[PDB]
């Protein structure tokens, strides 16, 4: 049954079908480092640590955090007795020890407004929960948290937020410490059998030394009975004035940065026991004894209702030396280098006018890693190429990848490349544009003045980014991408090409187009 | 049982007739500025056959940061069963669950998605008690048929029938309540 | 094109083998005795040497881990795989269409008994040509890209040899 | 008709596998990381596995050729070090037609010496050469020399050999007397410090004195500034210490502006910094007299240096020996621990940074178990524990069938410690002891 008759029959078939050719041509893009301006961060995890490398000099980080309050969230209301005229007790409500001088109740502080006690504070404490880090793990460094806001300093909002080098000494003041704590990004204090458990997760413990946690509770304690004294509900901007958030700084150490998730401050006090009918307090089942109390606590938290920022410092004076090599070009990912690439759209307009395009491939492609350091920089994983005109805009609006106008690709580890494929709808998307642009202009245009203003219509920017995708439709596999987003934890690599470029050709990467050429 | 399980209608009609509830057209909700009344306990009838009743507007003095496309919005909620009368989901503090800290710290945190037509939302962050309980990313459409109609920070009240409900009430064909206590956008 | 593969491969082998019994200046070849078939050879030829070797004297062993650059192609010269696709490993390379090459790490007795026959006899830093037949190669149907009964050549650069990859990687 | 091979043995330790090179061009075999000393009494009677080759015919020479009984346990506690009195286990393996011929000599290469064991020896190497041996001490080193001062004015001193810490190295028999001698008026010999090549010293009136070879002893003009007075010299940072990126050089201690304490750092031909808006407070919890140090590399690159010594005469709520560390010579930082992983209190301790680890020692005085009692050790400088195992204190002999007269083990006396760069500890004890000790744990000092 055959199904060939090979190639036999070309050479009688119409020229408009036999003159048809594929064809390979390549065009030459130059690539420069630029800095990376005034980036919108926005994410939810707060950077802690420091480190030092041997070519981009240290690094520093720190975070600022408001905590949380669900709405009409309250503190157990005292427990206050009644009497009938005998003087015995027949009922009572409430829950929250209230009652001092029993040497049974030298274990918490009672506060108070104006003369009468709104309850008591066991403790305060601080865990600052992270999955994850970057460098050495018992490398020891400290930590030391201050509390926001203060006499003429500024507070967080959604203006002042989301750069990435604001300066924390204008929204604290130093006096204001609560705590420290010195850890070590995988904590040998706690045993093996416990650190395997699937349950656990790491965390940084620093609670409060008892007047810290005195003034601290209290003044929570006492906004919560004040609102509530008003019929009104707590709400997170009514927990605001009496807390209005940390700053989170490292003093020593270098190595370790931590990813903190999620920072989380528990408030503790003491209650009674009560009697499920008539409210009274239990005494104690043991022997002896005088009554039965229990410890109790209420959470506040940063959970993506309120505000957190981070300073991520870099040593200028060695990025802005690094920007100025021209035999390569940098993607230091914190904030630091991206490289900037311009297409040659003209000439493929001049020269593939009336063909097909069928692929424009772009290759940006690195040196290795240098020095076999065991804990250090690793090479971005994931990176996006994007048109200049939208360089901040696309993470300001939040966008999803645009196939018109941005690409995703991966790292190819086997070859050292990151590789695009096909650029071809950001090719068409440039040639429209300056095809309209003559089109309204009409018999006063000039190409040189329209190529000498809108200098970055041709030019395109490489970003490391972090991208997460979801997790559901999972036995029938798609895996689609949600969010994203800057990288922001340290990453670097050396790309191929440089400023040199622009004078010698050595230095010049190639852009390679494949096309239908129908020999009109 | 197959179409007899659409009977749902049954029971919104019993949950409607059980309290004061009003229903207005949208053709009326959009023509007196735009206001379900409290005083009276108005509900509006919306599209794919849910009920809404909006309390707070939201952002009263801005006025202008409404939702829209590519945002990623913050919910918290508590969600009462229509079938049986009882309290199923909710992420907000109460005080007869006051010192379950894990249930109501942290919010639910979804995407929205709003191109030229098949407006949809996905769960960015669950909460722990949705998390648990019915382990699917979806957010119900019903939600999403109100976002047009608030801003920022706003209060609206539901009924969401099975056609436009979460991944358990498309199967057990069971209509839902939610009474939305905020709606915000998502910060750091 | 690719026609009586296994006769021509076999061929080739034949070519090499005896260019190294009648040719002035063995015709650039030299050869080793096998040790898993004694009275059979391997073929190679001799390349210059590298300027950065770890001074790692003596030979790999056949249960320890190796550092190469290697390609590897058949007879045609067409493309298998490897750590690098041009003429030579590329290392600070100048062409900005082209990367530095990777190291890849391997364990001498998980590999082809040619490899596993003539990595026995480098010195780190040896740069060496090899011609393997088809019953040391893979053999038989061959592997994914491999069109059965194949004699690969191969392209090998010795960096570095040791017992575990922990020392090595 | 080949002889591959995949040679391997059973678990010697639960769930500890050693792994050997198979060497086919010199035909033998052994394992690369010898065998622990307790496994003579394992390899008694063990069993071979995984010996898979083309044909399993293999036999041994026995006058027979015996057949390899692969199934069976085998002793192979006549086989061990090979290499000498040259004894291999030697056996033949045979083609599947017969025809190919071959042998292979097999080692089981075993330790002589348990490898993570801090060796003291039977005796104490050397007597203290002080007269007096009630004054206090100081040992450091210089060059190729170990130097050991005595408050009177009175020097001794002994050479190292070439180098290599791996080689077969012995040294330290021998003390003599630096003949010169007269170490400057008014000095505390118990501040001596370390520099690149050059030591330095303190005097009760405050003075700053320094050597370049520790024969001879001169004031300094760079160091002596007026205004500022010096109390105390910590340590000194260099490129000799470490690796450090942060590229710091000069010495650390402690002035008193204008009668208050501030930490301050002279660096490299520059004198002290002086000015008091940019200097920091010395805590009060801060150690005062008989300072130890330390400085090494973090895994990062960057040098770290930590401390501990006596505090003041008394304190509130104290009842531990915190080290504080420093990351440059500016402001030094206590690493304070909540839990109850914190090391006892210590009368004139003494820190090191060794084979990977920090080890603390000092004497105690809780009045049941009074003296030097253990070493304390820390694998990340936040949590301590006692060593109630090998790494022990001098004099602690394993049984023979005890306790050396020289022990340090429940004295309590005065005592100087140092570390040398072929990682010997060296301690030396004053009256009560009157010994030298000299030790290191194996490990250091094998090839591997």
């Amino acid at each position: 049954c055959d199904d060939n008759t090979g190639g036999l029959g070309l050479g009688m078939f119409p020229g408009n079908d036999q003159n048809i050719k594929g064809k390979l041509s390549t065009f030459d893009v130059t690539t420069e480092s630029v800095k990376t301006g005034d980036i919108y961060a926005k994410t939810n995890i707060g950077y802690i640590g420091k480190f030092t490398d041997e070519t981009f000099g240290t690094y520093q980080a720190g975070f600022l955090a408001q905590l949380n309050c669900p709405d009409g969230l309250t503190f157990p209301e005292p427990y206050k007795e009644v009497t009938d005229a005998s003087g015995n007790v027949i009922s009572a409500t409430g829950r929250m020890v209230v009652d001092d001088k029993d040497p049974e109740n030298k274990d918490v502080t009672f506060i108070k407004d104006g003369n009468q006690i709104i309850g008591n504070i066991r403790a305060v404490e601080l865990y600052l929960w992270y999955d994850s880090y970057f460098g050495d793990s018992l490398t020891a460094c400290r930590l030391s948290v201050y509390e926001l806001g203060g006499n003429g300093k500024e507070t967080l909002n959604l203006d002042n937020a989301y750069y990435t080098d604001i300066n924390p000494e204008d929204f604290y003041d130093s006096q204001n410490i609560l705590g420290t704590k010195a850890y070590t990004a995988v904590d040998l204090s706690v045993k093996d059998s416990i650190r395997n458990l699937s349950t656990y997760v790491p965390s940084v413990h620093i609670a409060f030394k008892e007047d810290i946690a005195t003034r601290v509770g209290g003044n929570i304690l006492t906004a919560a009975r004040k609102a509530k004294n008003a019929d009104k509900e707590f709400n997170s901007q009514l927990f605001r004035e009496a807390f209005q958030g940390i700053y989170v700084k490292s003093d020593y150490g270098d190595g370790t940065v931590l990813y903190i998730d999620q920072p989380q401050m528990n408030v503790v006090y003491k209650c009674y026991a009560t009697d499920s009918i008539t409210g009274k307090k239990l005494q104690k089942k043991d022997g002896s004894g005088k009554d039965s109390t229990y410890y109790s606590y209420r959470v506040f938290a940063t959970t993506r209702e309120v505000i957190q920022a981070n300073q991520l410092k870099n040593d200028p004076e060695r990025i802005d030396a690094l920007i100025k090599e021209d035999k390569n070009t940098y993607l230091k990912s914190p904030a630091g280098i991206f490289t900037e690439a311009t297409l040659p759209i003209s000439d493929i307009q001049n020269e593939l006018t009336g063909d097909t395009l069928n692929a424009v491939k772009l290759t940006f492609t690195n040196y290795n890693q240098t020095g076999d350091k065991k804990f250090g920089m690793a090479i971005p994983s994931t990176v996006m190429l994007v048109r200049k005109k939208f360089q901040d805009s696309f993470f300001k609006d939040n966008k999803l990848s645009d196939g018109v106008s941005s690409y995703l690709t991966s790292h190819t580890s086997s070859t050292n490349q990151y590789v695009f494929s096909n650029i071809t709808k950001l090719v068409n998307a440039c040639i429209a544009e300056k095809e309209e642009a003559k089109k309204n202009a009409g018999s006063s245009w000039d190409e040189t003045k329209w190529l000498q203003e809108n200098p970055d219509w041709n030019k395109v920017v490489l970003i490391p980014v972090l991208v997460t995708y979801d997790s559901s439709n999972t036995t029938t596999g798609q895996a689609n991408i949600i969010r994203i987003q800057h990288d922001l934890k340290p990453g670097y690599v050396r790309l191929k090409g440089g400023s040199l470029g622009k004078t010698n050709p050595d230095y010049k990467l190639k852009l390679e187009v494949i096309s239908t050429d129908f020999g009109l | 049982y197959a179409e007899m399980l659409e009977d749902e209608k049954n029971a919104v009609n019993k949950f409607i007739k059980d309290k004061g509830i009003r229903i207005i057209s949208q053709d009326e909700f959009e023509k007196n500025d735009t206001v379900t009344n409290l005083e009276r306990n108005e509900y509006v009838a919306l599209s794919d056959g849910v009920y809404m009743q909006i309390v707070d507007r939201g952002s009263a003095e801005n006025k202008t940061d409404t939702f829209a496309n590519n945002n990623e919005i913050c919910v918290r909620y508590i969600e009462e069963d229509i079938m049986t009368r009882d309290t199923t989901c909710f992420n907000v503090f109460l005080e007869e669950w006051g010192d379950a800290n894990q249930l109501y710290t942290n919010p639910a945190v979804f995407r929205y998605v709003a191109e030229g037509s098949y407006v949809y939302g996905t769960f960015i962050q669950m909460d722990y008690y949705w998390a648990s309980y019915y382990q699917s990313t979806a957010v119900p459409a019903g939600w999403l048929l109100a976002l047009p109609f608030v801003r920022n920070y706003a209060h609206v009240r539901l009924i969401v029938p099975s056609k436009v409900g979460h991944s358990s009430a498309q199967q057990y064909v069971n209509p839902y309540y939610y009474d939305i206590w905020t709606f915000s956008k998502a910060l750091n | 094109k690719y026609d009586n593969w296994r006769a021509r491969n076999e061929a080739f082998i034949d070519s090499l083998a005896n260019v190294y019994a009648t040719a002035s200046g063995r015709g650039g070849l030299e050869r080793i005795e096998m040790l898993t078939a004694p009275g059979n050879y391997i073929y190679y030829k001799e390349m210059e040497p590298m300027t950065d070797h770890v001074v790692k004297a003596g030979n790999p062993k056949y249960t320890d881990y190796v550092k190469v650059y290697y390609k590897g192609t058949n007879i045609l010269g067409e493309y298998f795989d490897g750590n690098f696709k041009g003429d030579n490993p590329v290392v600070d390379g100048k062409d900005p269409s082209e990367g530095d090459s990777p190291t890849t790490i391997f364990q001498v007795s998980g590999v082809i008994t040619g490899w596993g026959e003539v990595l026995q006899r480098m010195e780190v830093g040896d740069r060496w040509k090899v011609y393997i037949p088809w019953d040391y190669a893979y053999g038989s149907s061959g592997t994914t890209g491999i069109l059965g009964y194949s004699a690969l050549v191969f392209d090998i650069t010795l960096l570095d040899f040791a017992n575990t990859e922990a020392e090595l990687k | 008709d080949a002889t591959i091979r995949a040679f391997e043995l059973d678990t010697i330790g639960y769930g500890v596998n050693y792994k050997f090179t198979i060497d086919q061009v010199s035909r033998l075999i052994y394992n690369v990381d010898s065998l622990p000393v307790n496994a003579d009494t394992i390899i008694n009677s063990i069993l071979i596995k995984t010996l898979t080759t083309a044909s399993g015919i293999v036999t041994m020479k026995d006058d027979q050729d015996s057949i390899v009984n692969i199934n069976d346990s085998i002793d192979l506690t006549k086989y061990v070090n090979a290499t000498e009195k040259n004894n291999f286990l030697v056996l033949k393996v045979w083609a599947p037609n017969m025809e190919v011929q071959n042998e292979y000599k097999v080692n089981i290469r075993m330790h002589t010496m348990v490898p993570d064991s801090l060796s003291w020896g039977k005796d104490p190497i050397a007597n203290n050469p002080v007269r007096n041996t009630a004054e206090k001490q100081k040992v450091v080193t210089l060059g190729d020399k170990i130097l050991l001062f005595a408050q009177n004015n009175e020097i001794y001193s002994t050479a190292i050999p070439a180098g290599s810490p791996t080689d077969r190295l012995n040294y330290g028999q021998k003390w003599d007397k630096e003949t010169t001698g007269k170490l400057p008026d008014g000095a505390d010999v118990t501040s001596i410090i370390r520099f690149v090549d050059k030591l330095y010293l303190l005097t009760k009136n405050k003075e700053v004195y320094n050597s370049n070879d520790g024969l001879t002893w001169t004031k300094d003009e760079v160091l002596n500034s007026d205004g500022v007075s010096v109390t105390n010299l910590i340590t000194s940072f260099s490129d000799s210490d470490g690796s450090n990126h942060k590229k710091i050089n000069g010495i650390a201690g402690i002035v008193e502006i204008n009668g208050e304490k501030y930490f301050s750092f002279a660096e490299k031909d520059v004198t002290w910094e002086k000015d008091i808006d940019k200097l920091t407070v010395v805590p009060a919890e801060f150690p005062i007299n008989n300072l130890s140090a330390d400085v090494y590399a973090t895994e990062s690159g960057t040098l770290n240096a930590i401390v501990v010594g006596n505090t003041e005469d008394g304190l509130d709520n104290d009842t531990a020996t915190v080290v504080w560390a420093s990351e440059d010579g500016k402001a030094w930082i206590p690493m304070e621990i909540p839990s109850n992983n914190n090391c006892p209190k210590l009368v004139d301790p003494s820190i090191i940074h060794y084979n990977d680890a920090f080890y603390i020692c000092g004497k105690e005085t809780k009045d049941d178990a009074k003296g030097f009692q253990k070493f304390y050790t820390s694998p990340t400088l936040l949590v301590w524990k006692g060593v109630d195992r090998m790494f022990m204190l001098p004099g602690i002999l394993p049984p023979v069938k005890s306790l050396h007269e020289s022990s340090f083990k429940g004295k309590e006396v005065n005592y100087t410690m140092v570390v040398d760069r072929n990682h010997y500890i060296w301690m030396v004890g004053g009256q009560g002891i009157d010994k030298i000790w000299r030790g290191r744990v194996n490990k250091l000092g094998f090839l591997i």
